[PDB]
């Protein structure tokens, strides 16, 4: 159907999908650069992004002073516990690879701590 | 002085501005001043109760 | 704002609605002030029982 | 050989006298129903908090026997694992026990399948004659050693003690006596320090398992492989995690918040003892 | 028997559930055997709730006039006195356990439900005696076990006791308290009346179970979640919210010291709640210990990983 | 990929001459190959010189030790790339600065990769996250880039000493903290035993 731009309904779902993926990948982009990547004017890239924050479907805030919209990617304390859990998760996946490739080395490394 | 607000009069531009201190500055300093008086009053009470043990009452007047 | 519906402050000299997202705390610091006032009056009562 | 005491582990085993009642309960029942003294197979359960090993009770093993091996029923064990993971995750499982006497070479092949489940199993053997000082029980550990070029899994005996936890001894004595227990010390501070004391012992073992793995690829043990080096290079490069100006301004802010609350709570504890001393001093010593 | 009750027997459960000997006399259950491995799981789930009430579910079998408490798991329901009919949340767990047990040749079903009554001792109030009568007629047999987590700290006694509420048409007209404990001066009048609705049983102990053996295989891959500490950010609203209640307790202590509970003629019995200054001390220390407990989980993380750096 | 690395090292050791020159351009064009340490130290690529054969040897050295600005300075002497070889060079530039410094500011990557905004600069970085190549986090307050996991470029023959040095401080560092935690348990348990004995013997003598 005729949904503003283009001649299909997918013209609106693509713009809304690119804004959600940019909230976790793009740091901070201007309103003039965000519209050029989607072939949309600057007046349309602001009204669509503002409706996603009110409904609770997209993170970040919009600054009307300089016209630079920022995206929230988690910081401060919530990022400290994420790096610790991601680091300990790599040791769990590495332990399953050592015992699978060479199960004899797993029992030998455990006895080295009890001998000291 | 009479009200309960906190405003600042800026005579350089005739605009009533506002300059407040941090929330951690007026809280940590107020609690530290009360903690010093708490330890001073508690230690001074032991000095008053010390003379009341060896049978030493008021003998000044 | 007075009806506890819209947060922030109005600035007529700049035509900008202020909303400090990383402002100072007000939920935890409001309890330390009440604990200091209650402990100050309590110390004056326990010390008045010993002349 | 079959018994030579290879590497003696420095871990402490907190064996309990209740582990012998479950072993004798399975030996008399198996002999009365078969009419012959065969060998029973069970399992050693308890709790492991790192260096200290606590063996509370025991239970028989639910496995089959074909030809000469012991096939662990992993299909039934893995079915209940997805349902028992959303309630608790404590109380580890140790090794297994058996009834016989001298170490037999047939028990070596059975202990090899146990290492595939837990990385540090344990062996136990009940002897009718004497051996130790108290109960005739002994705990052994799987210690591999080469014998004239052939690597065999030998055993090493250890010296067990009594209860090494005040919060645990009060629960064990109330189970065997089935009557009453004396009022002692519950140790509330020791019940909370186990979350941090056992975390260091668990992390110290994970680093030791990966330290010799990368060191063997650089020396001459593990062959030179480009896949192992490219997968373990950036693994330790992330250390330390979040150690810039963003975490320095947040760690000191959280310490000052709880630090001020500790000062307001410490002065309240002193006022409790001060009120008990003032009321007892203004009556006997003072009369006004 | 002696050696048959220590293991799982299929012939024992096929000669009891098929005949149902409990339909003739309600006083058939005399003893109760609770596993030593399952006792630690019941005292740990109720201790995490603190002053709140929680409920769970127990699984086991039967062997004559003595119940067997094998495995036991926790439940997300907030006790039974707050939420009426707390057995509705355990219907999803029972539908997934019976279907997985009949295919392997096991007739192990439900055996009872355990809860916690912190404060007024281990007993059955007027609410637990009404819901238990509606569950014994559908999911039989059942047994109510109360665990006091806040009583084994100060007194040091492990409170444990199983009870069974009699249905309609079998309650004795006069029966004294079989298992009497400590009750504060508030609900002591209801203990002498509700004691005739149930009766205490001689609890026993044995070593068996099965749930305490599969948790080690899960810890080999679930150890990345056990280190998720940092209690300073989890229940941050409970720590700050406790300071607001402390101000109301401190204000009541000022009026207690001013008026005084020692008057002429009638002393040490004037005010209702005495020793307000001594009780407010433990409440102030609760907000301090709980605050420094979350910091210890963060400092220990900055000394093992943050002290490594790089060349 | 990992299965394609064992196929390019077997065809280069079986043939030589003109067949080796055509195999170099096929490796850089085909994706999945992110390592170039096992192919540079071989004696097959060292024999390519005098003419266009020498340009392939210099291009392999820039993909392992050089960066993105090192290629634009001598683009006339090196053969041109396509839409896939140019994007693969930007992935190696991010992992090159991470081996020296832990955090890399955004102003450094904006000059090397020649961008104008932050999303377009990070567009080539997020493409390596799903392929298990570059793993990390993005910082907005400090405007830095904390690279946690990345490729080791070659077979790591020079920076391999930092692997054992980092693991040694993690194993030996736990023993120093364990001595402090164990000492705190003994001090806390001894204080409770002394307090329980001093509170019961002082209250029993009041009746006498």
């Amino acid at each position: 159907a005729t949904t503003a731009d283009g001649s299909s309904i997918l013209d609106r779902a693509v713009i809304e999908h690119n804004l959600l993926s940019a909230s976790k990948l793009y740091n901070n982009i201007t309103f003039e650069e965000l519209g050029a990547l989607l072939e949309i004017p600057a007046a349309k890239a602001e009204k669509i992004a503002s409706q996603m924050i009110t409904e609770g479907r997209m993170n970040g805030f919009i600054d009307q002073i300089d016209g630079i919209v920022h995206f929230e990617t988690r910081e401060a304390l919530p990022t400290w516990d994420k790096q610790i859990q991601s680091l300990c998760f790599q040791v769990n996946n590495l332990l399953e690879k050592i015992s699978q490739t060479a199960p004899e080395w797993t029992a030998q490394a455990m006895e080295a701590q009890m001998a000291q | 002085l009479e009200g309960l607000i906190s405003a600042r009069v800026d005579s350089h531009s005739k605009i009533l501005y506002a300059r407040d201190v941090d929330q951690r500055s007026t809280t940590f300093e107020k609690s530290l001043l009360m903690g010093k008086e708490f330890q001073r009053r508690a230690k001074a009470m032991m000095l008053r109760a010390a003379v009341l043990r060896n049978q030493i009452h008021v003998k000044s007047p | 704002i007075l009806d506890n519906t819209i947060h922030g402050r109005i600035d007529q000299v700049n035509q900008l609605l202020e909303l400090d997202h990383q402002k100072r705390g007000g939920a935890r610091y409001t309890a330390l002030d009440k604990w200091t006032n209650q402990l100050n009056s309590l110390n004056q009562a326990v010390v008045s029982k010993l002349a | 050989s079959v018994m030579a005491c290879g590497v003696t582990g420095s871990v402490s085993v907190a064996l309990h006298p209740l582990v012998i009642l479950n072993i004798s309960d399975h030996w008399i029942r198996m002999r009365s129903q078969e009419g012959r003294p065969v060998q029973v197979i069970g399992a050693l359960i308890g709790k492991q908090e790192g260096r200290n090993i606590e063996v509370m009770n025991s239970f028989e093993l639910l496995s089959h026997t074909v030809e000469e091996k012991i096939i662990i029923d992993k299909e039934y064990y893995y079915t209940k694992e997805e349902q028992f993971k959303q309630v608790f995750k404590e109380l580890e499982f140790l090794g297994w026990y058996t009834t016989g006497g001298p170490p037999d070479p047939s028990d070596i092949h059975v202990h090899k399948q146990v290492c595939e489940i837990i990385e540090s199993p344990l062996f136990l053997k009940l002897n009718p004659m004497t051996k130790h000082t108290d109960l005739p029980v002994s705990v052994f550990e799987s210690v591999i050693d080469i014998i004239n070029g052939e690597a065999t899994m030998l055993f090493a005996e250890l010296t067990y003690t009594l209860a090494t936890e005040e919060a645990e001894r009060i629960g064990v004595d109330h189970v065997a006596r089935m009557t009453a227990t004396g009022s002692g010390e519950n140790s509330t501070v020791a019940e909370h320090l186990i979350a941090q004391h056992s975390a260091i012992k668990m992390l110290h073992s994970r680093v030791k398992l990966i330290l010799e793995y990368v060191k063997a690829s650089e020396a001459g043990e593990v062959p030179f492989n480009h896949e192992i080096l490219r997968e373990a290079y950036a693994l330790c490069h992330c250390l330390p995690v979040l150690s810039t100006d963003k975490f320095k301004t947040d760690f000191y802010d959280q310490c000052n918040d709880v630090g001020l609350m500790a000062y307001l709570g410490t002065i309240t504890k002193t006022c409790n003892t001060m009120n008990q001393f003032v009321n007892k001093f203004n009556v006997l010593y003072d009369r006004q | 028997s002696i050696d048959e009750i220590y293991k799982y027997d299929k012939k024992q459960q096929q000669e009891i559930l098929a005949a149902k000997p409990w339909t003739k006399d309600h006083h058939y259950f005399k003893y109760c055997k609770i596993s030593a491995l399952a006792l630690l799981k019941m005292v740990m789930h109720a201790r995490s709730g603190g002053n709140l009430e929680v409920m769970g579910l127990m699984l086991g079998k039967v062997d004559g006039e003595t119940m067997i408490i094998m495995d036991s798991f926790a439940l997300p329901v907030e006790g039974t006195e707050t939420r009426v009919n707390a057995q509705a949340a355990a219907y999803e767990y029972m539908a997934a356990y019976i279907e997985n047990a009949k295919q392997v040749g096991r007739l192990e079903n439900a055996i009872g439900w355990y809860h916690s009554h912190p404060g007024y001792g281990c007993w059955l109030s007027g609410i637990d005696v009404s819901t238990q009568m509606l569950n014994q007629q559908f999911q039989e047999p059942f047994v109510a076990v109360v665990i006091d987590p806040t009583r084994t700290i100060s007194a040091g006694k492990v409170n444990l006791g199983a009870f069974r509420t009699y249905p309609k048409g079998y309650k004795p007209p006069d029966e004294g308290p079989s298992e009497y404990q400590t009750i504060p001066l508030n609900k002591i009048e209801d203990f002498g009346v509700h004691c005739k609705q149930y009766y205490a049983l001689e609890v026993s102990y044995f070593k068996s179970s099965l749930d305490r053996k599969l948790l080690e295989l899960l810890w080999n891959k679930y150890w990345v979640n056990t280190l998720s500490s940092s209690s300073l950010l989890t229940n941050a609203d409970y720590t700050t919210g406790q300071v607001f209640d402390l101000s109301e307790k401190l204000e009541q202590s000022e009026a207690q010291l001013g008026r005084g509970s020692f008057m002429l003629g009638l002393e040490t019995h004037d005010r209702k709640s005495e020793d307000k200054l001594a009780k407010a001390t433990r409440d102030s220390c609760k907000t301090t210990i709980e605050a420094i407990h979350g910091l210890m989980s963060q400092v220990i993380k900055d000394k093992l990983f943050n002290q490594i750096n790089i060349s | 990929s990992s299965n394609l690395l064992e196929q390019f090292i077997l065809l280069a050791k079986g043939t030589s001459g003109s067949a080796l020159t055509a195999l170099i351009s096929q490796v850089l064009e085909a994706p999945g190959v992110y390592v170039f340490g096992e192919l540079l130290e071989l004696a097959n690529v060292q024999e390519l010189a005098e003419g266009a054969n020498a340009a392939y040897l210099q291009l392999l050295n820039l993909f392992a030790y050089g960066t993105y600005p090192d290629y634009i300075a001598n683009k006339e002497s090196l053969p041109e790339l396509s839409t896939a070889q140019q994007n693969k060079l930007k992935h190696l530039t991010i992992v090159s600065l991470a081996s020296r410094m832990k955090c890399i500011p955004y102003s450094v990557l904006l000059k090397d990769l020649e961008m104008r905004n932050l999303r377009e600069l990070e567009d080539l970085i997020i493409e390596a996250v799903y392929t298990d190549i570059i793993q990390g986090k993005l910082d907005q307050r400090n405007q830095l880039l904390e690279v946690d996991f990345c490729i080791g470029r070659d077979i790591r023959k020079k920076d391999i000493n930092n692997i054992v040095k980092t693991l040694h401080e993690w194993c030996d560092g736990c023993e120093a903290v364990l001595l402090g935690i164990e000492q705190q348990v003994l001090r806390a348990n001894q204080y409770k035993e002394n307090h329980n004995r001093t509170q019961q013997q002082v209250e029993a003598e009041v009746t006498n």
